[PDB]
């Protein structure tokens, strides 16, 4: 019992045939039945027929006789019906104000989420309404994630290599870690206690955790946990105050932190600022600036997963004093050198899914693309930050869509933050890019950058791109272009020193392929950020926008810090990036 | 009395109805606890001969 | 196993009351109004205080149904009211009604005869038998 | 209270003159109690006047008197008809749909199971309605077998001999193995533990199983048992797969079952296949080598009497390992080498009466044709196998159907998997007849085996007809042919080679005057099944359907391995039968 989404005016009704069934206002319940086709409601007890051996679950054909509800041919000859007035009879309904417009809530609860258009309502939505949107395509992903089929193992050939079975009926997700599964061991009793694990062709191979002896009759499971419904919204008012409020500021200063200092005023100037965040730039090293900027700030170290926020771990446990870290982890390995479960600590690092409710002086939120509206809320109502720092970019990977099927949806529309970034800009900007040479950060800043990325060092002319056509065959979850495996080997061999730069491919089965037949590491274009190599190489496979759009493809680029191998089989960026052409073998 | 008499009709046949419905259930309970107590007598009687 | 102690009680009751010239029934049963059951049952509560309390309640008897031996109660044996015994006991029964059910698991024969021993030192009251480990 | 037998659609409706009393809903049971003369239903109480000393049945006479059904003569001033608006008075009337046809239904349940037109209603009707049928037709023979007289001994001759007198008003059952007795010893309070009996004519000659000593007031009779309502359909639907599902395919192959793997593939791979085995092509060796075959995989050997399921178990302990296997067998002396009562186990063998409800991988239902639609359902509903042999052949023995008085029950229509094995045709094939030479199989073969049964090893010449006549003068329940017990020790006479060979006989009391006569055991031809002999002799007596059925008399003439004597009366068969014949003295 509580108010409804749009109106806020309380009310008892609840959607019945409506995803995550929300609280619904009674006239603005009426609406959203008759234009939807969710027609079960449930107040405090059910509006379904009480007679027994009934089945109609329609508001409409429901009257009230006495203490129940009742449809046309179940009632008593007096009777009151529910369905009157275009009001059905609910809790508040004096104290109620409707909604002239609602078919944008009816196509949001009508939506299987399947093109980009559905994203784009879901952003272009105001707060309560986008936040049930987000709401409803987490639970609604998670629901499809369990009904397909089950990953049995029948047969143990040998380390991590196995022989699978699965269910009949219903298919088989994709074979990549993007959707890591989680087993448990059958016994007698029941199934408990085997572990979270990733399944790619082999024969199949298994990447488990932890050490393991994988034995028949176990199978995996794509386990599914309840979505809770969110309170906070994603963002916090925004408020410019006049003064630096809360903290003292830093006496002396470091040159490491001098271009920090410059935009860490306007940080503490107002309540949430926002970064323009290249990768490579020092981020982590900006974040962990407020820290040596503000020694009595109370800062929090957060991310979409604990090995993002070990990227702040990673630079806490040089200039950070381990007297005052904490990691959290909820009861899978990670960087624990801090004292676990401490909430009552100065610095705090934990991902945005196990963080307790607390209040913190000045929050850092890594890696803000992946992190939708659903976790971009899930910090405001943890914590009720004094300040607030976006560490990030919406030209930045984002989370997977798995039920994004046609339509690719614009960087600018992944979430609220991301979306005023484009808009209003950001309020911060690093001009150093630590990493990438002259021949990287210029071609990437007149990408998507606006041209305001600059080079740091040098054009290290070690950037090579290569024009050539390619046939693709493609599987069940992947896509392997033969002529590129063919021309990668061809090219590495005239040069030993080549063979220390790793692979990178957006589709990892192809790149399985290609470790078979050269040895050198894989890479996931989906995952490759946080690690950064010298020397690096990748095929494009695919032009697909999948694959090779401009803004996916922008971190496997920037991964080299001297010089990088890509061969394009297109020609929507080969023209535009500057790299050197040569012969193709 | 061609629709009073037959407004009294239909709820003669509507009481019948739900009381032979109640009587059907109270019927299916005895069976479920029949079972029940059966099973929990031969389930205890084999840990003490 | 010994529970009938009907010789024990008109032995004493021809020691120390010798000369009480009213019939004494040692088990009520046989007596003809309520009020030779009073009059019984008061001599039957002083000489129910000799003998071991191990030997009082349910006597039971093991009974054949549906080629399965049970263990039901087949009489009684009170301190006040002597030794009385059941009238319709029907061993090699084929199947069992609901009564039947009714009257088999409420009775504690089953039960008891079915739990590990209990000691309990808490109390002075006899304890019996212990249904479950904890 | 159920889902009524045509509709599905729950009711409360049983109709009470009706045989075996079928959930029947709201229209449907009017239909039925309007065109059958069954005018008792059953609802949740019985459907008659309840005032004292009423006799009125019919559902039309009833109206509804307060509180209870009253006539009208018995009604009170308020009233209404239970029998009216085309609807029967019943629960869920509402939910109810009604049978556009019910005349099939009416048919089967006002059948007196008398011609062979019920079999063909009985294997014509869909699934629910041919296990109606089956059950209505085991009940009432059941019934009717307790409805003959008492079998009461009276007087004591001698060892295996006795005199039977019997009860009075009720005809006397026939005098052979096909209708088993059951006596009790009567003692001071009741009668009990005498054991299955046999009676024949001697004087009549009693066939026990144990040994025993019968005095005088001992009496047999047709035992019946409670036949319980059915819930599994005959056959589950059928799927074909794309693999060998949940099965391990064999390492290393024996010689003897490399012709029986070839079948194996797609058994394993298909849901259930039925079986054309001819008699004695390895039908036993061939659900033993599935063992072989998959030695994991645990196997339910399952027959409609417990020695046809020996043969199963005569193969078991040579083949078989017998720490496997075990033999389910109720509180009959039969198999006991395995371990009986044992269900957790690798090789489970039992009789369609004893089998407890588990699972399994693959079945093998030996003698498919004995059975009927109620014991073919009744294993769906003891045990859900992934995977179904039917061991069998609808050219073989059927049941004998004592109420089958007009015409002769078709090959087809025996039950449900003898149906479709002769419109789809069989699965797999044996055209091994490991026993029959050359003058038997290729007869047999061009008869009712479309001539793909082929001979084995020669034409031994050893199997001979005579073109003969015969006199027939008949008894209650038998016939004796004079000239043909004539014929057969006239040729015996001179060609004493014979002498071993076992006399077969359709009327097994025949050769009881054979045995007299000349003392060679006896043949029953409806129990000549499983068991075989180098050397028979046979007379076939009589011509009518009775005996010389194409395919009835087709086990008796298969049991000879090297040679036969039949002396044919019969023509329509002997012009086809390519054997010699010989003078006639
Ligand atoms: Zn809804
Ligand atoms: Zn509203
Ligand atoms: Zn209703
Ligand atoms: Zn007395
Ligand atoms: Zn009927
Ligand atoms: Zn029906
Ligand atoms: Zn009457």
């Amino acid at each position: 019992v509580g108010a409804c989404v749009l109106c806020n005016s309380q009310t008892s009704l609840r959607c019945g045939a409506c995803i995550r069934r929300p609280f619904l206002c009674c006239k603005c319940c009426y609406d959203h039945v008759i234009s939807t086709s969710h027609k079960l409601v449930l107040s405090v007890n059910p509006y379904v027929c009480n007679a027994p051996g009934c089945d109609v679950t329609d508001v409409t054909q429901l009257y009230l006789g006495g203490m129940s509800y009742y449809c046309k041919s179940h009632k008593p000859p007096i009777s009151f019906p529910l369905c009157a007035n275009g009001q059905v009879f609910g809790l508040y309904k004096n104290t109620c104000v409707g909604s002239d417009n609602v078919t944008d809530f009816n196509a949001i609860a009508t939506c299987d989420w399947t093109n980009a258009g559905d994203y784009i309502l879901a952003n272009t939505c105001t707060e309560r309404l986008k936040l049930f949107a987000a709401e409803t395509l987490k639970a609604t992903e998670e629901t499809f994630k369990l009904s397909y089929g089950i990953a049995t193992v029948r047969e143990v050939l040998s380390d991590r290599e196995l022989h699978l079975s699965w269910e009949v009926g219903k298919p088989r997700p994709p074979l990549n870690r993007n959707y890591v599964f989680t087993g448990y061991r059958v016994t007698k009793n029941s199934k408990v206690q085997i572990g979270e694990y990733t399944f790619e062709k082999g024969a199949v191979v298994y990447r488990g955790t932890t050490t393991y002896k994988l034995n028949v009759g176990d199978y995996f499971v794509l386990t599914s946990h309840t979505v809770m419904p969110l309170s906070a919204p994603t963002l916090v008012p925004q408020e410019h105050y006049v003064r630096i409020t809360g903290l003292y500021p830093t006496l002396n200063i470091s040159d490491e932190f001098s271009s920090n200092v410059a935009n860490y005023q306007k940080v503490g100037m107002q309540k949430y600022s926002t970064l323009q965040g290249p990768p490579g730039t020092g981020k982590s090293h900006f974040a962990i600036g407020l820290a040596l900027y503000y020694p009595s700030a109370r800062i929090v170290y957060t991310a979409c997963s604990h090995a993002a926020v070990d990227a702040l771990c990673e630079k806490a446990l040089k200039y950070l004093p381990i007297d005052k870290c904490s990691r959290i982890i909820p009861a899978v390995e990670c960087f624990d050198k801090f004292k676990v479960n401490s909430t009552l600590e100065q610095y705090v690092f934990c991902t945005v899914n196990a963080l307790p409710e607390t209040t913190a002086d000045i929050v850092v939120f890594d890696e803000i693309s992946m992190a939708t509206n659903y976790d971009l809320s899930v910090v405001n109502a943890r914590l009720r930050a004094k300040h607030y720092v976006y560490i990030g970019d919406p030209a930045q990977l984002p989370a997977p869509r798995t039920l994004l099927t046609k339509g690719t949806l614009e960087p600018e529309y992944f979430n609220s933050v991301c979306r005023l970034m484009k808009t209003i800009g950001p309020d911060m900007f690093l001009g150093t890019c630590r990493r990438c040479p002259a021949e990287i950060v210029d071609t990437v800043s007149a990408l998507v950058y606006d041209n305001k990325l600059k080079a740091h060092k040098d054009k290290s002319a070690q950037c090579f791109k290569m024009f050539y056509k390619g046939v693709i065959t493609h599987d069940v979850s992947s896509a392997i272009n033969r002529p590129q495996i063919g021309v990668v080997r061809e090219f590495l061999t005239r040069n030993p020193a080549w063979r220390k730069a790793v692979f990178i491919s957006p589709y990892n089965s192809q790149n399985a392929v290609a470790s078979k037949i050269l040895g050198l590491p894989t890479q996931t274009v989906d995952s490759s950020q946080g690690s950064e190599y010298d020397y690096v190489i990748f095929t494009q496979t695919t032009e697909t926008a999948h694959s090779c759009n401009v803004n996916r493809f922008n971190v496997a680029i920037t991964r080299a810090k001297v010089g990088i191998l890509c061969i394009m089989s297109d020609r929507d960026l080969y023209d535009k990036l500057q790299f050197t052409s040569l012969e193709i073998p | 009395r061609d629709a009073a008499m037959q407004r009294k009709l239909e709820k003669m046949a509507d009481q019948a109805m739900t009381q032979m419905y109640k009587q059907a259930r109270s019927e299916d309970k005895r069976a479920k606890v029949t079972s029940a107590m059966q099973t929990m007598l031969f389930t205890m009687l084999r840990k003490l001969d | 196993l010994k529970y009938d102690f009907t010789e024990e009680r008109l032995k004493l009751f021809d020691r120390y009351f010798k000369y009480w010239d009213q019939t004494y029934h040692p088990n009520c049963v046989n007596c003809l109004d309520d009020r030779c059951i009073l009059h019984c049952a008061n001599f039957n509560v002083l000489f129910s205080t000799v003998f071991p309390p191990t030997s009082f309640g349910p006597l039971v008897r093991k009974i054949f149904v549906d080629g399965v031996p049970f263990v039901v109660s087949t009489g009684y044996h009170f301190r006040e009211l002597g030794v009385v015994h059941n009238q319709d006991v029907n061993l090699h029964s084929s199947r069992l009604s609901f009564k039947e059910l009714l009257v088999y698991a409420a009775d504690p024969a089953m039960h008891a005869a079915s739990g590990n021993l209990l000691l309990d030192k808490r109390t002075t009251c006899f304890s019996v038998a212990a249904l479950t480990n904890n």
